[PDB]
This record gives structure tokens, sequence and C-alpha cells, in this order.
DNA sequence: GCTTGACAAAAGTGTTAAATTGTGCTATACTGGGAGCCACGGATGCG
DNA sequence: CGCATCCGTGTAAGCACAATTTAACACTTTTGTCAAGC
């Protein structure tokens, strides 16, 4: 249950813990199939 | 650097700031600031606070 | 390469500047590779030679 | 001023631009140092040794070649800016163009040949232009288009401009197909591939408060009335008709995978028991005939659009 | 704004790999800093992208 | 298709067509008599937008009487 | 205006009392961090996997190492050898050595 | 009610051709951008 | 120690070759289907 809200300071470890996978490429989607490109933005 | 390189370490950019933070200690600054605050007859009182 | 968070660099006043005892327009130059800065100096070496 | 372009422009001038009789020694030393490294590698591989004087000389020339390469790069950094300044306005940052031209300059230095007698300025220009063009093709659009398709788009655009200037009026898809030796549908496809997206952050409504994304429907939203009714199907079609038929519908649960999720072929549901393929083939038709009866058929009419 | 951060971050990794002289590497680091600053607060320092 | 939908299709004598219905329909609260229709076709050299094959416009005319809530002045 | 998320949304009921069997495999990365991945009972577990930390890790079981058949990347030495031969550069190295002595 | 065997149609394996994408090369000389059509509060030197 | 003024701030590729992905074709296995009989 909600009791209080805390706003700390985020370090590299916190960001890596939140992260599910590193973005390696600026790709967003395929220009022809329009599917998201792997290892980039919008990566499934 | 080429005359006295081993006497010191220098850098620039965010890397130097990161290193300064690693080798920096917070306690001494707080103690010095408190001392200046309790002895700040001049303008340094406001800056120290 | 390490990068500093802009909010704390020039937070009006510079939080990082106050913490590191670097005045405005001097910490700025270090961040943007406009000047060098000494991270550490070895006093032990100079005593020997 | 805080402009980073100015900081780079007022920095590359620390090294004076070279001349024909000053740059040759740079490539000479670069090659000498690289082959000094090769001789050292051979020495390590073959277990050879050299006099300390020769070893020191070889290492010193290796360092001298590294220094000469660095000096040549710093001296020619100005050419990179002088060449990349032209590509402004395409849609890429000026400094990124400068740095990609610097990569091209590094490649040119790696592949320069003084023995041909030509000047470095002539040879490095091609590499710098190639690097800038590669950078523009690879990373100038939010949706990346391969290099060959980018070249096709550029050719189509140039031909379109030429035809428009010649005829004044706008061209037609048939004219583009005739000129480019491709079908008009292919011309339309290229035009679509060259179409750039817009940003949802743009203001809308003739006032600065609203944003474009405010008035976009969610076509994939889960309509409640359907979402509920589907579950009601799991109560009716999935359940009651099965209770009144026993295994005549129990096999159907395996047929379409109502249990465990797998629709299964006749053999798979038959081979595990003592019923043959043809018998299940008959049973399926019998069940279909049974459920076609008006008493059962009328109930489910409303669950099919 | 995200792509800007990625592209440069990749290019730096090439420049360090190729062992370019410190001028280009420093310029790349400065642009990376500027790109991160624009990503967080566009226009807080210099002209906005 | 979900297995229940396939079963329901098997119960009846219908099959799923490859097409979605996106027909034009009268907006909510609107009614009247159709008084005119105008059609433009790409097949007839009409000045249609790019990628548009056909355009249809329908005019609906309704006679409104004075009723509660209407504003007079 | 209406649009699409380049995807589809359904309403099939979610369940947890009947699920596939999982044989979790743990991969260790070079930096020392370990990550677990649940794979189906079909096995065919890859020898290496791309973990959350952005770099590839090897299966902890200690099997299926790579032979490193990948073709070595080109470098400055290759670009240098094509434009000039060994003898011409042996002569150059001898010339440079002579100047140092002088 | 259930099984056997021949038959037609649909679903797999594998080879091959083709379209689609990624990387490298071009040697007269060319070497330092060009855009551009404000008021308020907090601080420091001076009297 | 207070006030006047300065500063920070919210106009110019195209080709070649190699590598990957996708389709077209051919045959083979599997599935559903039909009749007839056990």
């Amino acid at each position: 249950f909600f009791d209080e809200l805390r706003i700390g300071l985020a370090t590299a470890d916190d960001i890596r813990n939140w992260s599910y996978g590193e973005v390696k490429k600026p790709e967003t989607i395929n220009y022809r199939t329009l599917k998201p490109e792997k290892d980039g933005l919008f990566c499934e | 650097q080429d005359r006295y390189g081993e006497y010191f370490t220098g850098a620039m950019g965010a890397e130097s700031i990161k290193k300064l933070i690693e080798n920096f200690d917070i306690d001494a600054e707080a103690e010095s600031l408190r001392e200046v605050i309790r002895s700040g007859k001049g303008q340094k009182k406001l800056r120290a606070l | 390469a390490p990068v500093t968070h802009i909010w704390y660099f020039k937070g009006v006043p510079s939080r990082l500047g106050y913490l590191l005892d670097l005045a405005p327009k001097d910490l700025e130059k270090i961040i943007y590779f406009a000047a060098y800065v000494i991270t550490s100096v070895d006093d032990e070496m100079r005593h020997n030679e | 001023s805080a402009d980073s372009v100015r900081a780079y422009l007022k920095q590359i001038g620390k090294v004076a631009l070279l001349n024909a009789e000053e740059e040759v020694e740079l490539a000479k030393r670069i090659e000498a140092g690289l082959y000094a490294t090769q001789k050292l590698a051979e020495l390590a591989e073959k277990g050879e040794k050299l006099p300390v004087q020769q070893r020191r000389d070889m290492q010193w020339i290796c360092r001298d070649g590294d220094r000469a390469k660095n000096h040549l790069l710093e001296a020619n950094l100005r050419l990179v800016v002088s060449l990349a300044k032209r590509y402004t306005g395409r849609g890429m940052a000026f400094l990124d163009l400068i740095q990609e031209g610097n990569l091209g300059l590094i490649r040119a230095v790696e592949k320069f040949d003084y023995t041909k007698g030509y000047k470095f300025s002539t040879y490095a220009t091609w590499w710098i232009r190639q690097a800038i063009t590669r950078a523009m093709a690879d990373q100038a659009r939010t949706i990346r288009i391969p290099v060959h398709m980018v070249e096709v788009i550029n050719k189509l655009g140039r031909i379109q401009r030429e035809l428009l200037q010649d005829l004044g009026r706008e061209p037609t898809p048939e004219e583009l197909a005739k000129e480019m030796d491709i079908t008009p549908e292919k011309v339309l496809e290229i035009q679509q591939y060259a179409r750039e997206p817009i940003s949802l952050d743009q203001t809308i409504g003739d006032e600065g408060d609203s944003q474009l994304g405010d008035f976009i429907e969610d076509s994939e939203a889960v309509v409640a009335v359907d979402a509920v009714s589907f579950t009601l199907l799991q109560d009716q079609l999935q359940s009651v008709l099965e209770t009144l038929s026993e295994r005549e519908a129990g096999v159907v649960r395996l047929r379409f995978g109502l249990t465990d999720g797998q629709p299964r072929t006749l053999d798979e549901i038959g081979q595990v028991y003592g019923v043959t393929r043809e018998r299940i083939r008959q049973i399926e038709s019998k069940t279909m005939s049974k459920l076609r009866h008006p008493s059962r058929s009328q109930v489910l009419r409303d669950y099919l659009d | 704004l995200y792509r800007r951060v990625i592209n440069r971050n990749n290019r730096l990794k090439r420049l360090i790999d190729l062992g370019a002289p410190e001028i280009i590497v420093n310029n790349e680091k400065r642009m990376l800093q500027e790109s991160v600053d624009a990503l967080f607060d566009n226009g807080r320092r210099g002209r906005p992208v | 298709l979900t297995p229940e939908e396939r079963l329901l299709r098997a119960i009846f004598g219908e099959k799923a067509r490859e097409v979605r219905d996106t027909s034009l329909k009268v907006p909510h609260g609107e009614s009247g008599k159709v008084i005119g229709i105008r059609v433009f076709s790409r097949e007839d050299d009409d000045e249609l937008p790019a990628g548009v094959n056909e355009l249809v416009r329908v005019y609906v005319a309704q006679k409104r009487k004075i009723s509660d809530g209407d504003k007079l002045a | 205006l209406r649009g699409s998320r380049l995807g589809a949304v359904s309403y099939e009921t979610d369940r947890n009392h009947d699920l596939a069997p999982r044989q979790v495999a743990r991969y260790r990365t070079d930096n020392g961090e370990e990550f677990d991945v649940p794979f189906a009972d079909d096995a065919e577990i890859p020898g290496t996997w791309l973990c959350r930390n952005g770099l590839e890790g090897t299966l902890i079981e200690g099997d299926v190492p790579e032979p490193k058949k990948v073709k070595p990347p080109r470098t400055h030495w290759d670009m240098l050898l094509e434009r000039r031969s060994v003898e011409e550069l042996e002569e150059l190295l001898k010339e440079r050595l002579d100047l140092i002595k002088a």
C-alpha cells in the first residue's frame, strides 16, 4: 500500500538494474517490412 | 607533463571531474565550512554557509 | 566516456561547483574540454628529489 | 561564445599546413615504423635477437612514424572542415560531418602513396567525400534506408529536378518511368520509401496548447463489449454443448485444442487410443450434423457477426 | 535526441579503436557531452538542437 | 482465428473473408433523405489526390422544426 | 485521426495453472555477471547468449566453445603491403637505420 | 459400428536462383562556418 | 554597510564485389477423403 514517495539519486547500477538490454544501434523499424529492428530502438 | 610527469596527474573533461570526486572526501569540507561559519567576520560567512 | 548530468552542473547555482569548490565559468571550461585540470599531485616524490 | 563549432575552428590552426617537400618524409617515416614493427614481429616469431643499438633504433623509428602520422593528421584536419562545410542543410549536424570526414582522412593517410608523385590534397579529397557520403546515407534518417536504395532515391530526385527544369511544369509518373527505365509503380514505391515521418510534438488546432497526438484514436484498444462477450463464449460455446454430448465433444476439445491449446490431427488424437483415423473422420461429420440442428444452432447465431 | 546520443557514442568507440590523435577524440567527447545535455535539457546550454 | 471462432465457423456454413468492413455510415444523431451524390474516379481522369482511387460524396437533407431547447432571439 | 502501433492486441484469457516446463540455463559473462534464461524442454540451448548487460556470455556448463574461424579484420599493414613490396621497404628501413647512426 | 486400402490435396526438405544489403574503391588541385530580417532578480565595486 | 550597475537566467555518384535473405521449383511425407467390406 502507498505510504510515502521517495525521490533518490540514480547511479549507473540503478540504471543497469532497470535496463532489460543495451541499445547498440539507432535503428527504429525496417523501412520495408516496418517491423522493429533488433538490437536497436523499438527492439522487441 | 614532459618535464615533471611523475610529479602530478592531470586530465580534462568529465573524466577529471569523476576522478576528483573519487579522491575527494566530504567530511573535511564540512568541518572547514562550519569553522568558517563560526568565524566568518567578513563576507566569507555567507559563501561558507 | 563519462558525462556529467546538466541539472547538477549549472543548477543555478551549480551544485557540482559548490561541492567541488570550482567557481562558475571554470568548471564549465573543464567539462567542455576548454582547459586542463590537475586531479592529483604526488608530494612524496618531490621530497626525495 | 559557447558555440562548439567555433572552438574547433580556432583549434585546428595550431598546426601549419604542409607542402610537397615536407609531407613526403611523413609517409616515409610511417612506412619505416610499420615495417620496423613487422621486423620486430618476425624477430619474436623466429626467436631472433639484434644488437641493443639496432633494437633502440627500430623502436625509435616506430615511435617517430607514429608521431609523423599524428602530425600529418593534425595538419590535414583543416582540409576535412574545408570539404565538409559544403554538405550543410542536408539534415545532419555539421560537427558529425566533420568527424566522418576525419575518419575518411584517417583512411586516406592509411592508403596514401607518395611514390606516384601526386599530392595528398588530391587523393584525400576522394576519401573524405566518400566518408561524408557514407555517413549521410547510413545515419541521416530516423528510418534507415540501405545505401543502394539511398542512391536510387538520389538518382530519381536528380532526374526529377532535371526534367522539371527542362519542362518547367511538374513531371508525371509515366515520364519518370520512361526516363529511369522502371515501372511507374516502382516510381511510386521509391517515392513512398523516400517519404519522411513527422513528429507528434507539433502543435495542432490553430493554437499552441494542443499537440498533434491528442487526436489519434487507439485502433488496438480492447473494446469492452467484445472482451466481455468473448469470455461469455467460453461459458456457452466452450461448455454447455460439451456437457450434453460426452466424448462426441470431448474429442473436439482435442481437435481444436480447447485443452492444452493444440489443435491436433486425426492420427494424433486417435493413435493414443483405440480409434482409427477413418472413425474420427466419420465422428467429426456426425458431430457437425448434430450441432447443425436448429435447437443448438439458434443459440450461437448471435456470437457470429 | 536518443539517436544523436547513440551515433556519437559509437563514433567515439571507433576513434579510440583507431588510436586517433587527442584532438579528434576530445572533440568527440565534447560532442557526446553536448548531445547528452540536449537529451536531458535541450537549450539549457548553448543554442537548442 | 481463435479456436472458438473456427469451431463456430464450422458449425455454420460461412468462412472468413480476407476483407474488413470499412463502409461509410451515417454519424450518430444524423438522419434525413439522400438528395444528391457525386463521384470522382481515377479511372475517369479525375483530379484525385495521390494514392486515392475513388471519392464519393453524399448529401443528406433534413427538415428541422422548432423544438424545446432551440434558441430564439 | 487514427493510427496503429505496428502490432495487434487480443483478449485471450491468461492462465497460470497450466504452463510449459522450463529448463532454466544460466550464462556467465566475461565481466563476471551471470544471467538466467528460461528455455522450453525442446532444449537446443545456444552455447552463447546476449545478456541484459549488453555483451555476450557463455553457457556456464562449460561446453560448445567457438573455434574462432572468423576471418581476421583488415588493418593498416594489409593496406600497406598492396601498394609496395617487401624489398622496397627493407631498403627503406636500412636507409632510416643509416641516418640514425650518422 | 469399426477397419483396410487406393487416391487427391495439403504440408514438409532440400536445392537453386534471385533480390536485397553491406563494404571498399575513385590520384590536377582544391586546407580554418556564416548566419541574420527580452525583463526580472541576485551579486560585486564604490562611496 | 547600503546603493548603482553588471551579469545569468526562463549546389555535387556510381561501380564493383561479397554476403545474407527470400522466392521458386522439385520431390516426398503426411493428412483428409472415398468406397467397400469385416
